[PDB]
């Protein structure tokens, strides 16, 4: 049914500018004030700004006042969030949000329609494909038990990378961890799988790593280390 | 600003049970209080507004109550679709959110299996060394990982990552990755990861000596 | 004075 549709996110260098936009589907956006609410990786929700239906009143969170500017074009029916002098702490998913519904007896309106969010990544890093290193099953793996192995996907930018095992033939016991941002500004993740120790001599395990922003595609065989 | 405080941080529930979520405000917000559901990768969805009014399309098992600075979200007869993070928000004085309550699936304890991975020879050629500790399929979520290098406690040079709760056995898995320079890695012998978890009678240490098979 | 929390929509 009714949706909000945003665009404009991406990777931007610290101190630079970026303009987001928001449009409505199934209703006229200019009939409503419009909010922006952001969510940084791993944390909660933070209100950013509000613009009156007619573009008169504009309001900003203290954290962005003087750096962000909100505007709207009620001919095209589009709301803009102009973000200047961006900093690492402005990295977040940015939601366009409608205050569309009010409780009985109230003139205060709750946020009933949220866009999908456009991602803003403030960073000085350049596109870089990962290195893929094996996480080799231990030589002391339990004889009649379970062994673990994996692939370390280190030093890439931007997100995401994907990982599969044996071209999709191995799915049970796989855990592909969310990436972490390293202090270098590059991401890193591991994908692991637990398998019968008895299979280590006979079954081949390959992790298929894809990092499409850098056109990097790697199949890495993981096996017990010879020593 | 008006500070919104939610409790507990995590609520562990079984389908069919009643979930009770608390939201406190640092000052009265009247009834201008909303509740949101959020699932990974998805935008928040409005559940309740005006403290007690259910939004259109929301099932009746969700209800809000309270007034002033004290509010409660009740999920009756919880269903598997309801495992999510729930935020409250006051919209009386600007717009501020609580930090969320995660409603997760309750189950019996499962101790992690623990594995340690030395840096690969291929990685050592590049100048850096990653040591990885894996905690596989455990419950509850609380887990402590401690790195020691020749009995020196490592602090600040590891990063952890945790999976979303498993849809099939409701467990968690976790990796901890210790980063050292190649030069530091080759200055030390004993690399050890100690895991504390309530399913383990005493902490489990997995370790290796650099150079041994 | 303006109440920033009041109805920002058309009416």
């Amino acid at each position: 049914q009714v949706q909000l549709v945003e665009s404009g996110g991406g990777v931007v260098q610290p101190g630079r500018s970026l303009r987001l936009s928001c449009a409505a589907s199934g209703f006229t956006l200019s009939n409503y004030g419009v909010h922006w609410v952001r969510q940084a990786p791993g944390t909660g929700l933070e209100w950013v700004a509000l613009i009156w239906y007619d573009g008169s009143n504009k309001f900003y969170a203290d954290s962005v006042k003087g750096r962000f500017t909100i505007s709207r074009d009620n001919s095209m029916d589009i709301v803009y969030l102009q973000m200047n002098n961006l900093r690492a702490e402005d990295t977040a998913l940015y939601y366009c949000v409608r205050p569309g519904i009010a409780a009985a007896g109230s003139n205060y309106y709750a946020m009933d329609v949220w866009g999908q969010g456009t991602a803003v990544t403030v960073s000085s890093a350049s596109t870089k494909g990962p290195s893929v290193f094996p996480l080799a099953p231990s030589s002391k793996s339990t004889s009649g038990g379970t062994a673990a192995l994996g692939c370390l996907v280190k030093d890439y930018f931007p997100e995401p990378v994907t990982v599969s095992w044996n071209s999709g033939a191995l799915t049970s016991g796989v855990h592909t961890f969310p990436a972490v941002l390293q202090s270098s500004g590059l991401y890193s993740l591991s994908s692991v799988v637990t398998v019968p120790s008895s299979s280590l001599g006979t079954q081949t395990y390959i992790c298929n790593v894809n990092h499409k922003p850098s056109n990097t595609k790697v199949d890495k065989k993981v096996e017990p280390k010879s020593c | 600003e008006i500070v919104m405080t939610q409790s507990p941080a995590t609520l562990s529930m079984s389908p069919g049970e009643r979930a009770t979520l608390s939201c406190r405000a640092s000052q009265s917000v009247g009834s201008d209080l909303a509740w949101f559901q959020q699932k990974p990768g998805q935008a928040p969805r409005l559940l309740i507004y005006g403290a007690f009014t259910r939004a259109t399309g929301i099932p009746a098992r969700f209800s809000g109550s309270g007034s002033g600075s004290e509010f409660t979200l009740t999920i009756s007869s919880l269903q598997s679709e309801d495992f999510a993070v729930y935020y409250c928000q006051q919209y009386n004085r600007w717009w501020t959110f609580g930090q969320g309550t995660k409603v997760e699936m309750k189950r019996t304890v499962a101790a992690p299996s623990v594995f340690i991975f030395p840096p690969s020879d291929e990685q050592l050629k590049s100048g850096t060394a990653s040591v990885v500790c894996l905690l596989n399929n455990f419950y509850p979520r609380e887990a402590k990982v401690q790195w020691k290098v020749d009995n020196a406690l490592q602090s600040g040079n590891s990063q952890e990552s945790v999976t979303e709760q498993d849809s099939k056995d409701s467990t968690y898995s976790l990796s901890s990755t210790l980063t050292l320079s190649k030069a530091d890695y080759e200055k030390h012998k004993v690399y050890a990861c100690e895991v504390t978890h309530q399913g383990l009678s005493s902490p489990v240490t997995k370790s290796f000596n650099r150079g041994e098979c | 004075n303006v109440d920033p929390n009041a109805n920002p929509n058309v009416d």
